[PDB]
RNA sequence: CAGCAGGAUGGUGGCCAUGGAAGUCGGAAUCCGCUAAGGAGUGUGUAACAACUCACCUGCCGAAUCAACUAGCCCUGAAAA
């Protein structure tokens, strides 16, 4: 219940200090349940799972500022959830290599949007519908015998700009997707060193 | 003849609600005592009858 | 099964008029002795199990039944 | 035009109402023959809806077989399987053999979507549970009873 | 038992300058000002900060009928200052199945005649409360939207045509017909 | 301890099963296997799935829950010429 796995992770904390000495220290953002997912065969060897609360995040932790002591900074560095995904072997090609096997999205109404967004020059594939969300948002899209085009390529969201709820119908009625949904990685933490 | 949300939404005024077995009231849905006193802020209480 | 025997007996107590109590001994079942002492005297063989109840051995008796209780 | 496709066949049963039409129907080949060549490629299973694949080429539509684990357990498990008569209180049940835990193996590597003939012992208990047989108790009895007192590789 | 302190403060934006003589709080900004007597509650009100720039009450010594007055007083106050800059709309459909409701608006949105209603050829001269401006919606094919900025003046006008138009003598699992309320909102967004 | 929250099924689409059901239909059963997460689903939906959320679990702050004494006063219980 509530009592079964809390008092087992004080013992097995220290099996992870003494072993693997480099983390990937990625910041926990729309971990989906979806789009995580066809990543398989970069990562075989290079990697773990355990545990992790915030519950004990301090006491643990505290608990283990003894072995190689110059370790107190992460506290003020997560701020929310960001999980250490260890590594083993490669320097900087995993830093890089995590980059080549996810598969974007639906054009969603929720999502965020930092960078410039892309509508292209392509048939929707259907007969007369309604041109009001081409032609209202500033969108030229035109009848096109029965098939609906895209005349010009209008972009929606620009470097760093929000993400309007009603003008997904596009890239929704095209079945196309702006960008690459997934994980982020985040932080750097090597040796008693650190990044930004 | 209806639209099946305009229903929804009136369904949420008239047939969600709880009924004391005391006093024949009509309480929002999620209560647990009636709010009169001529029963005495009993406890029993029942569902809506749902239409046949 | 003791969170269904208050549950019994609160409803027993709508035929009975008056008031009343229940209450959970500190005995051992049907007998007269106490929780914990059961089963430390039951094993330096002072008690005997009889179906429901249960007899005291004492130390005044004649010998012969000692004999045929250790052997 | 390379398709492979998903159908649910009914095995070695010969369907009555398939579910070929919304799905190979639109492209102009007829599934209507190869649904039986499908279960006569099955046989022996005969009973079990074992899903066919079939790959639909610009000539035709090829028939592959996928194989599984968890129906190597309903191979394991040879049980009279019922008619169309279709009555509950069904779930088969048994006793598995020891060397049937090395033979579901033999046929669970080409998949290979596990671990070794020692790495088998979950696979026909686990699952084996839910479609209705165990070997001497459930994967829980089954912890002292395959935790490394085993001789099989 | 006696409790000895119990307090809460409310931060106030920069576009509303408040103050307060002795107990009445008065709130002016973009749309107006509101005043709102608080004197049947007995607490302290408060206002700590050059530029005053949040808001702080008290009570001495009070128990659990009275540590009551802590919050609902600074939700009557969210509310007045939301009130003054954004501005309250709510948003009312209209039922029907087989009749045609007929509403039209008499005196520049301060009555409204209800027509037609289960063929009832009774008018309901249905009168607001003095602060509603009520209105026929746009691009939508039957709504109502009522606007002001007082929220005791918004929700009670708004609940008269609720119970108003309601059924005799029959069901209300079968018979479901009025103009009930779909969506509460203010009058522009952040 | 409430909720302005990031989501829940690649073996299988259970066995024999419903015509069609993949958890969204009936049955002895009800598990452990990267599993911070198994439920052959608490459930909606769909001819079935597809698309969803949730039992159990993962984000943001500065002190609570289950029964039981009717334990004291107060109220309902409580109808006359
Ligand atoms: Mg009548
Ligand atoms: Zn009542």
């Amino acid at each position: 219940d509530r009592a079964t796995w809390k008092s087992n992770y004080f013992l097995k904390i220290i099996q992870l200090l003494d072993d693997y000495p480099k983390c990937f220290i990625v910041g926990a953002d729309n971990v989906g349940s979806k789009q995580m997912q066809q990543i398989r065969m970069s990562l075989r060897g290079k990697a773990v799972v355990l545990m992790g609360k915030n519950t004990m995040m301090r006491k643990a932790i505290r608990g283990h500022l003894e072995n190689n002591p110059a370790l107190e900074k992460l506290l003020p560095h997560i701020r929310g959830n960001v999980g250490f995904v260890f590594t083993k072997e490669d320097l900087t090609e995993i830093r890089d290599m995590l980059l080549a096997n996810k598969v974007p999205a639906a054009a969603r109404a929720g999502a965020i949007a930092p960078c410039e967004v892309t509508v292209p020059a392509q048939n929707t594939g259907l007969g007369p519908e309604k041109t009001s969300f081409f032609q209202a948002l500033g969108i030229t899209t035109k009848i096109s015998r029965g098939t609906i085009e895209i005349l010009s390529d209008v972009q929606l969201i620009k470097t760093g700009d929000k993400v309007g709820a009603s003008e997904a119908t596009l890239l929704n009625m095209l079945n196309i997707s702006p960008f690459s949904f997934g994980l982020i990685i985040q932080q750097v933490f090597d040796n008693g060193s650190i990044y930004n | 003849i209806i639209e099946p949300s305009l229903r929804q939404l009136a369904q949420k005024y008239n047939c969600d609600k709880m009924i004391c077995r005391k006093c024949y009231a009509r309480l929002h849905p999620r209560a647990v005592n009636c709010r009169k006193k001529k029963c005495g802020h009993t406890n029993n209480l029942r569902p809506k009858k749902k239409v046949k | 099964n003791k969170e269904h025997v208050v549950e019994a007996l609160r409803r027993a107590k709508f035929k009975f008029p008056g008031r009343q109590k229940i209450h959970i001994s500190k005995k051992w079942g049907f007998t007269k002795f106490n929780a914990d002492e059961f089963e430390d005297m039951v094993a330096e063989k002072r008690l005997i199990p009889d179906g429901c109840g249960v007899k005291y051995i004492p130390n005044r008796g004649p010998l012969d039944k000692w004999r045929a209780l250790h052997s | 035009e390379i398709k492979v496709v998903y159908l649910r066949c009914t095995g070695g049963e010969v369907g009555a109402t398939s579910a070929l039409a919304p799905k190979i129907g639109p492209l102009g080949l007829s599934p209507k023959k190869v649904g039986d060549d499908i279960a006569k490629a099955t046989g022996d299973w005969k009973g079990l809806r074992i899903t066919v694949k079939l790959t639909i080429q610009n000539r035709q539509a090829q028939i592959e077989v996928v194989p599984s684990a968890s129906a190597l357990i309903i191979k394991a498990l040879k049980e009279p399987p019922r008619d169309r008569k279709k009555q509950k209180n069904i779930k088969h049940s048994g006793n598995i053999t020891f060397d049937e835990i090395v033979n579901i193996a033999r046929q669970m590597r080409h998949r290979s979507l596990a671990r070794e003939l020692s790495g088998t012992i979950k696979e026909i208990l686990g699952t084996a549970q839910s479609v209705g047989c165990n070997v001497d108790g459930r994967h829980p009895h089954d912890i002292i009873d395959d935790i490394n007192s085993g001789a099989v590789e | 038992m006696k409790t000895i302190l119990s307090n809460q403060t409310v931060d106030i934006p920069e576009n509303v300058d408040i103050s307060l003589k002795g107990r009445t709080v008065i709130v002016k900004g973009p749309r107006g000002t509101l005043r709102r007597d608080f004197n049947h509650i007995n607490v302290e009100l408060s206002l700590l900060g050059k530029k005053k720039k949040r808001l702080r009450v008290d009570k001495w010594w009070g128990n659990r009928k009275e540590l009551a007055t802590v919050r609902t007083i600074c939700s009557h106050v969210q509310n007045m200052i939301k009130g003054v800059t954004l501005g309250f709309r709510y948003k009312m459909r209209s039922v029907y199945a087989h009749f045609p409701i007929n509403v039209v608006i008499q005196e520049n949105g301060s009555l409204v005649e209800i027509r037609n209603f289960l063929g009832e050829k009774y008018i309901r001269r249905v009168r607001m409360r003095p602060g509603v401006a009520c209105s026929v919606s746009q691009a939508q094919k039957d709504e109502l939207v009522l606007e002001g900025n007082d929220i005791e003046l918004v929700s009670n006008s708004a609940a008269l045509i609720q119970q108003a138009t309601t059924v005799k003598n029959k069901d209300i699992r079968k018979f479901l017909d009025g103009i009930y309320v779909s969506e509460k909102g203010t009058v522009q967004q952040a």
